[PDB]
DNA sequence: AAACCCGCCAATCAGATGCATGATG
DNA sequence: TTCATCATGCATCTGATTGGCGGGT
């Protein structure tokens, strides 16, 4: 059981994704160091909600 | 108006909204620049038409919505009101249209 | 080409999911991530099919009808035919 | 019981959008 | 030659990213 319409394109994508892992060789808790810091630094209510300056 | 009943009429409503409601071809739920970056991630892809990410913007909106509603049905059957990853995994296995996601969502 | 260029932003995906569910519903973070990965592959999967057809026909631009043709070829006929109506409106 | 974990909040700044230019067919 | 439409670079400014807590799961 494989979708005959998608079979060839699935294996084309599997090889393509394998190249891209090899190339991008190097998910994270956060994406950006600057925004992570912003959120940690920011003032919060007692509930842990962010608020205005 | 049960979960299975709104999924049954899903494409009827999609086509009604396409035929009636006046669209905004700039404003989307998904940003066009990121859709284009995903397309450009493929080395074989060279140039992309302005129309292509616009079609994907609406296509992906329909896709996320359809799969979310399919996954929600599995959540209701286990009497949970929190949508899990296993609910999406269960939804993919119910239609061979999702066979392309076999490597993305294993088992 | 950044490594996050492969995926759509999780907040935009999570908002569409939220609209598709009843008001009281909750969504797990893994479900948001899973959906982000699925919809991103949806784009890559279809675009790859359209891309290879453009190569064989010696065309550089992946255009609108190439995406619809690919969607039909790969068994997304509901998406192909619905977005064909949507396209004729945009062009109108 | 008792782990587990997702919605709530809004400011910064990564990046999305829109326009001018030159290339391309 | 002209037209339609692409990538690219740049200016403008906008909304995605972000985490501690509590109570629902
Ligand atoms: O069986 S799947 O790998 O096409």
């Amino acid at each position: 059981y494989v979708n005959a319409k998608q079979f060839h394109r699935i294996l084309k994508r599997r090889v393509a994704r394998q190249k891209l892992e090899e190339q991008l060789r190097l998910r994270k808790p956060y994406l950006h160091e600057s925004r992570h810091n912003h959120a940690m630094r920011r003032p919060r209510g007692p509930g842990g909600r962010f608020l205005t300056a | 108006g049960t979960a299975r009943d709104i999924l049954t009429t899903y494409w009827q409503h999609i086509i009604n909204h396409l035929e009636s409601d006046n669209h905004d071809y700039k404003i989307h739920q998904l940003p066009l620049a990121r859709i284009k970056k995903v397309m450009k991630a493929d080395p074989e892809v060279k140039m992309i038409s302005a129309e292509a990410p616009i079609l994907f913007a609406k296509g992906c909106d329909i896709f996320i919505t359809e799969l979310t509603m399919r996954a929600w049905i599995h959540a209701e059957d286990n009497k949970r009101r929190t949508l899990q990853r296993s609910d999406i995994a269960a939804a993919l296995s119910k239609s061979d249209m999702f066979d392309f996601l076999i490597d993305i969502v294993p088992r | 080409m950044k490594e996050q260029d492969r995926w759509l932003p999780i907040a935009n995906v999570a908002r569409i999911m939220k609209l598709a569910l009843p008001e009281n519903a909750k969504i797990a973070k893994e479900a948001k991530e899973c959906m982000q990965e699925c919809v991103s592959e949806f784009i890559s999967f279809i675009t790859s099919e359209a891309s290879e057809k453009c190569q064989q026909e010696k065309r550089k631009t992946v255009n609108g009808e190439d995406i619809l043709f690919a969607m039909t070829s790969l068994g997304f006929e509901n998406y192909a035919e619905a977005l064909k109506i949507y396209l004729s409106k945009y062009r109108e």
